């Protein structure tokens, strides 16, 4: 099942446009009758775009609002396809695939064998901006476990990265979806549980890494005495 | 009307169990079916209602009983949890969720107060957290003071872990540092299948 | 006793020998001459199922009309990939003649009569002969032309009509003309078809019509095309050997159908292109400029190729717009009521 190439994931303010691409192999190419765009809001279902046929650069779409602004090509030359869509609103943050129809399919429906990895499209005004990092203090206080962590706070875009004491701590640390804020700013937690008996005897460092703003922070998280 | 009808929204199963899936359609017409992971794009399974994709191992099966369109995966395997969604032309069922069904673990709670350095921001931050429990299903609720907190709440939860197959959840209640300085019990109240009635973690502003 | 069978087809015509015109100077050498005493045999109380959309004979006459263009109307210059071939290219003697595919020892061909046949499923009314009747092989897009005509009423031809990747093809009962000339000398390029307004859209108005038909009573509506090369934007086709693309917007016109102010004549405009994306698939292509001189063609309109929009589902209505493309369509669209069998 190999991938089919897509341009890297980006933000776009509101009422901009963007191009999504979608290439691969002249053998695979070739051997693509139809390319279609989906996409899946997030934590929502898959949506047909439209597709273009590689041979005529016919297309079709899966509503007016996207006969009216999308805008779909390609170039044989290149095995590219082209998803150019304009007006961006708040409603079409998703991530957004490439995905390739054979010939030949007959009188057996739609499916697409090849995917492209799909390209992360956030529509936002939000600013680029690195996040605070405050603690989740282990309380001093009957399971022999404690917790702490990290929260992670109003930062734009996503990503962040968070590994604890560089990477020497995996076990037992879970680091949660980010959450998307009405300031329009993410917030994120990234918890450990270690042993009661560990607090005092063992430093706990959480590692932030917000690669956009390149902001990187190392927060110690100690119980309040 | 509708379309296609994807049914179970969600199933819970055992490795080596079968899973029945099925997308009863409004018209005939062939069916596909796809697995999807997270971070991961759509993977063929079946195509043409009961053509196998190359690569994929026969456990999975499709078929039909009239307009009902079915994918069948006998003998899961750890690697076949995932969502599931048939497409018929143009059209996608609402997906289905697999999950690895375990007994049922009540979670361990937390509650975290603000620390001092944000509330120097003008803003304070309450943590709550339910660690590893099954199933997924649970409710936090925020209490200040015993009034009922709403709106000011948000939570996220973990994908089911891979290795104990348990879910963790976390809750943030932020409040402006004023309003923080105005009350002094703060509690998290959790609700789960695993707990016998509700369990509370709470604190009381500045107190050691 | 039969089966359903593939096998390699011969092609017969009335080829002049001495005649100049490229496809019968294909046809010369490809094809043997017209059965000169065709019969076909009713098959009393048969039923045969048939799929024009997988018939084989397709492939074996779009590979001939490939190869008749291949060595009779080789461009100046090809551009293929990155590839640049130059050739000579000299002006030809244009004009499609009938072909007839026959089948081989051992075969032979069923030709369903039910004169609602769809193209594909059940056909009562069975018959067998040893040739089909002479296609003439049309190249274009949007309109198919120069064609046979459905012989009662007009009929839908979709391999799925509810899989809007699936062209469409209308089979019309009766032909519209279109009179296309570009003038003797000045753009040289500058062409134009002339249609008679009214009987077009009394035609078009029926076609909308069968579609309700097709599609629940709902409201049907025509657009231009949304995208794609101009190949396909376009009515294209090619005249004496010059390539032509036609402007069809006026003669989607929904505001005719139902007003008055269209009856008349509906003047399209066209341009002659040398530089073109090929038909066959095999990339683009330079042409010499046009002859000097009136270049004319008048052509039954006997065919509509469609896309159906997609996102219609809850909508009150149904949106077509002019199609094509892939040529085998326009062959499907007289190879459907025959099917090779092999005698057991
Ligand atoms: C198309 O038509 C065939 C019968 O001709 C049918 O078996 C098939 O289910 C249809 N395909 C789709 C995708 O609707
Ligand atoms: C049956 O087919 C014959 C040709 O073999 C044709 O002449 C006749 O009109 C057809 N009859 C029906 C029932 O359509
Ligand atoms: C053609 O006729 C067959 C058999 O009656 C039917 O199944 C099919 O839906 C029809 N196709 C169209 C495009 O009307
Ligand atoms: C063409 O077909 C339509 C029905 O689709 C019918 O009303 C009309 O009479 C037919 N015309 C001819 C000349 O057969
Ligand atoms: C086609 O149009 C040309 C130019 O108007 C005209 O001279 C000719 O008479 C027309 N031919 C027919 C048969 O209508
Ligand atoms: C166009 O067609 C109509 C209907 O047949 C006819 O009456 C009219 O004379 C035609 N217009 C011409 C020939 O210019
Ligand atoms: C056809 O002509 C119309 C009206 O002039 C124009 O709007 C449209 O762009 C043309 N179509 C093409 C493919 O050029
Ligand atoms: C459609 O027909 C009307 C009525 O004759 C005409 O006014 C209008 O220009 C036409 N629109 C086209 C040809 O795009
Ligand atoms: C259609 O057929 C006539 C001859 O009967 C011819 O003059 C005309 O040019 C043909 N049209 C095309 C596009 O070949
Ligand atoms: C067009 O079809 C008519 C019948 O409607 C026929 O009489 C005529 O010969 C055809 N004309 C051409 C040029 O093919
Ligand atoms: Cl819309
Ligand atoms: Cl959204
Ligand atoms: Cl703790
Ligand atoms: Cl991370
Ligand atoms: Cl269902
Ligand atoms: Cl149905
Ligand atoms: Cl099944
Ligand atoms: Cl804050
Ligand atoms: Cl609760
Ligand atoms: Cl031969
Ligand atoms: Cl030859
Ligand atoms: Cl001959
Ligand atoms: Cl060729
Ligand atoms: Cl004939
Ligand atoms: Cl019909
Ligand atoms: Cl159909
Ligand atoms: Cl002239
Ligand atoms: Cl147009």
């Amino acid at each position: 099942q190999v991938q089919l190439v897509q341009s890297g994931s980006g933000v776009k303010k509101p009422g901009a446009s963007v191009r999504v691409s979608c290439w691969t192999s002249e053998d695979i190419f070739e051997r693509t009758e139809l390319i279609h765009w989906v996409r899946q809001a997030p934590g929502q279902g898959l949506e047909w775009i439209g597709w273009v046929k590689t041979v005529t650069g016919a297309v079709n779409f899966g509503s007016p609002d996207f006969r009216q602004r999308v805008s779909l090509t390609r170039d044989r030359d290149l095995f590219t396809a082209h998803m150019d869509i304009r007006g961006l609103t708040q409603g079409d943050t998703a991530t957004y695939f490439c995905a390739r129809q054979k010939f030949y399919t007959g009188g057996q429906g739609w499916y697409f064998d090849l995917w492209g990895r799909g390209t992360l499209i956030v529509v936002s005004s939000a600013s680029t901006k690195g996040p605070s990092v405050f603690p989740l203090a282990p309380s001093s206080k009957s399971g022999g476990t404690a917790a702490l962590g990290c929260l992670v706070k109003d930062y734009f875009p996503e990503p962040v990265t968070v590994s604890w004491n560089s990477g020497a701590l995996t076990s037992g640390v879970h680091t949660f979806p980010a959450v998307l804020q009405s300031s329009g700013l993410y917030s994120l937690s990234s918890v450990v549980t270690v042993p009661s008996s560990s607090l005092g005897t063992q430093t706990y460092i959480c590692n932030v890494n917000h690669k956009p703003s390149n902001t990187k922070v190392d927060k110690k998280v100690e119980p309040k005495s | 009307e509708i379309v296609l009808t994807q049914s179970p929204g969600t199933l819970s199963l055992s490795p080596g169990e079968t899973a029945s899936l099925s997308c009863t359609a409004a018209s005939y017409g062939h069916m596909t079916w796809y697995q999807k992971k997270p971070g991961q794009p759509p993977k063929l399974l079946i195509f043409a209602t009961s053509k196998r994709a190359s690569g994929i191992p026969d456990r999975f099966s499709g078929s039909q009983f009239g307009k009902q369109y079915t994918l069948t995966i006998t003998r899961m395997e750890p690697e076949d949890f995932a969502r599931y969604y048939c497409q018929q032309l143009e059209f996608f069922g609402q997906g289905t969720r697999l999950e690895i069904r375990r007994t049922v673990a009540a979670p361990s709670v937390f509650i975290f107060p603000p620390s001092d350095e944000q509330l120097k921001s003008g803003t304070a931050s309450v943590v709550c957290l339910l660690n590893n429990f099954y199933p997924r299903e649970a409710k936090v609720q925020w209490k200040v003071d015993n009034a009922l907190q709403s709106g000011n709440s948000q939570e996220s939860v973990t994908e089911q872990d891979s290795k104990d197959s348990t879910y963790s959840l976390s809750s943030t209640l932020t409040l402006s540092k004023a309003d923080y300085e105005k009350h002094k019990v703060y509690a998290c109240e959790v609700t789960h299948q695993g707990l016998s009635s509700p369990v509370t973690k709470s604190f009381n502003r500045g107190e050691c | 006793v039969w089966k359903d069978a593939d096998t390699t087809l011969f092609c017969a015509s009335d080829a002049k020998a001495h005649e100049t015109e490229v496809h019968n100077v294909w046809a010369t050498h490809a094809c043997v001459p017209t059965d000169p005493n065709p019969q076909e045999i009713h098959l009393e109380n048969v039923t045969e199922n048939f799929n024009m959309w997988k018939n084989n004979m397709v492939e074996q006459m779009q590979e001939d009309v490939i190869s008749l263009w291949d060595q009779s109307l080789q461009p100046c210059v090809k551009l293929t990939g990155g590839s640049v071939i130059k050739q000579a290219c000299p002006k030809i003697s244009f004009d499609p003649i009938p072909i007839h595919y026959c089948t081989p020892a051992g075969y032979v061909i069923l030709k369903c009569n039910d004169k609602n046949f769809n193209g594909t499923g059940p056909c009562k009314n069975v018959s067998s002969v040893q040739c089909t009747h002479g296609i003439k092989p049309v190249v274009s897009t949007q309109l198919l032309l120069n064609g046979s005509l459905a012989e009662e009423e007009i009929i839908i031809r979709s391999e799925n009509l509810t899989n809007n990747a699936k062209t469409i093809i209308v089979h019309l009962n009766k032909s519209v003309e279109i009179n296309c000339t570009r003038p003797s000398n000045g753009d040289i390029r500058k062409a134009y078809c002339e249609i008679n307004g009214t009987k077009w859209n009394k035609v078009l108005k029926q076609v909308t019509e069968k579609l309700k038909e097709h599609f629940n009573n709902k409201t049907i509506i025509f657009q231009p095309p949304s995208g794609g090369d101009l190949e396909i934007t376009m009515h294209h086709f090619n005249c004496r050997g010059e390539f032509f693309y036609c402007n069809t917007t006026q003669l989607f016109n929904n505001t005719c159908i139902g007003m008055k102010g269209c009856n008349g004549t509906i003047t399209l405009p066209c341009k002659i292109k040398q530089i073109i994306n090929m038909w066959q698939g095999t990339g683009q292509a330079m042409y010499a400029p046009p002859i000097d001189g009136k270049i004319n063609c008048v052509s039954n309109i006997t065919g509509i190729l469609l896309t159906r929009d997609g996102g219609a589902n809850n909508t009150s209505n149904e949106t077509f717009r002019p199609g094509g493309g892939n040529i085998k369509d326009n062959w499907r669209s007289e190879l459907y009521k025959y099917k090779v069998v092999q005698i057991e």
